[PDB]
């Protein structure tokens, strides 16, 4: 369970980006 | 004496001391299977 939670958290983390346009 | 055989089989099996092991194993199987599904989910997310 802890591993699954950590993986889900990680996937939420990586989805960020910064395109200043 | 006029009990059906299965009742005496349960009685002697209990006399052997083999009830808790049986109950705990069958309970554990459901949880483990649920972890199997969880591991499937894990692999999916890993590929992503």
């Amino acid at each position: 369970k802890y591993l699954l939670a950590d993986c889900n958290e990680a996937f939420i983390k990586i989805k960020m980006a910064f395109r200043p346009g | 004496a006029t009990a059906p055989d299965s009742q005496r089989l349960k009685l002697l099996r209990e006399v052997a001391g083999t009830r808790v092991y049986d109950e705990r194993k069958e309970e554990s199987i459901s949880l483990m299977k649920e972890t199997e599904g969880k591991r499937e989910k894990i692999n999916e997310l890993l590929k992503y």
